[PDB]
């Protein structure tokens, strides 16, 4: 859920 | 009021934990495993028909504040458990033979903040020495290669790893509960969005778990069961190569404690809506996820 992966 | 079909705020979720336990004392009991930075109660629902010395499966939701379908699913799971028990033979066997520890919201403080101030908040809401920047990424704060890769030492970053491992009340509380219950917890499941993935260790390093082949076949089979409903396509594999390297995650940590079945679930979708999944998609997402969760439960049960 890290942007923007 | 509370609906399983909509996103509920913390006040409603907290009241729901008391109410659903209250309506189903035969299948549910509630405790807290700790409090959050801001003094909210981290509730844990023990779902099952009580018996001596039962094995358990642990599942949490709401690690990351903005991933609202995660919270939604834990509530859905609990209701489905109480609804189908005695009506659906698998779930009935599950609740009879083991317990589910369902932790509906871990990062309560961040969750409230997504409702009150900033819908895209991710981290906890704790203060940091030497800066005004707020919060630690709880899934970078576990003692697993802690802060060595894919994490930030900058408190202003959304993957900030904390001042030390378990520096956060919420993560220390989760780690404490799992240690203290190690001998009964047989699987660890942590619910996230979005990406449509099932991930297992490792993420803090490129190495593979000794039961890598087992974990990969179980993920594979789980993804298949999930697809049967609506054809939603999931991908699977070791966190490090499947999405990215990231240290300090709870799945890796749980696995290294000796829990052989450890999975991060990334639910819908793949980006069209992302974190802001429309409520009209809650039921479908949860239903298909149930099949994956139940498949894993069944597998764990025949591999005690
Ligand atoms: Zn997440």
């Amino acid at each position: 859920x890290i942007y923007a992966f | 009021g509370h609906s399983y079909e909509k996103y509920n705020n913390w006040e409603t979720i907290e009241a729901w934990t008391k109410q659903v336990t209250s309506e189903n004392p035969d299948l549910i009991s509630r405790t807290a495993i700790g409090t959050t930075f801001l003094g909210n109660n981290i509730y844990l629902l023990k779902v099952g028909k009580p018996g001596p010395n039962k094995p358990a499966i642990f599942m949490d939701c709401g690690f990351h504040a903005r991933e609202w379908i995660s919270h939604a699913f834990c509530q859905w799971f609990v209701r489905e458990a109480v609804l189908t028990y005695g009506y659906e033979s698998h779930m009935t066997e599950f609740l009879n033979k083991l317990d589910f520890y369902v932790l509906p919201v871990l990062n309560i403080d961040g969750y409230i903040y997504t409702w009150t101030k900033n819908r895209m908040w991710r981290k906890t809401r704790s203060t940091n020495a030497g800066t005004t920047c707020i919060g630690t990424d709880p899934n970078r704060n576990f003692d697993a290669g802690w802060c060595t890769t894919g994490a930030s030492t900058d408190p202003c970053d959304e993957t900030y790893c904390g001042s030390a491992a378990e520096s956060e009340k919420e993560t220390k509380a989760l780690a404490d509960f799992i240690r203290n219950n190690l001998s009964s917890i047989k699987a660890y499941l942590t619910i996230h969005s979005y990406s449509q993935m099932i991930l297992y260790p490792y993420s803090y390093d490129y190495k593979l778990p000794e039961n890598n082949a087992e974990l990969n076949n179980l993920a594979k089979a789980a993804v298949k069961e999930l697809a049967t409903l609506y054809g939603t396509k999931y991908t699977y594999g070791p966190g490090a190569t499947t999405i990215y390297p990231a240290a300090g995650g709870s799945d890796d940590w749980a696995y290294d404690q000796g829990i052989k079945y450890s999975f991060t679930f990334e639910l819908r979708d793949k980006g069209r809506y992302g974190f802001i999944l429309p409520e009209s998609q809650i039921q479908a997402t949860c239903e298909e996820t149930m099949l994956a969760i139940k498949y894993v439960t069944n597998y764990v049960l025949g591999h005690l």
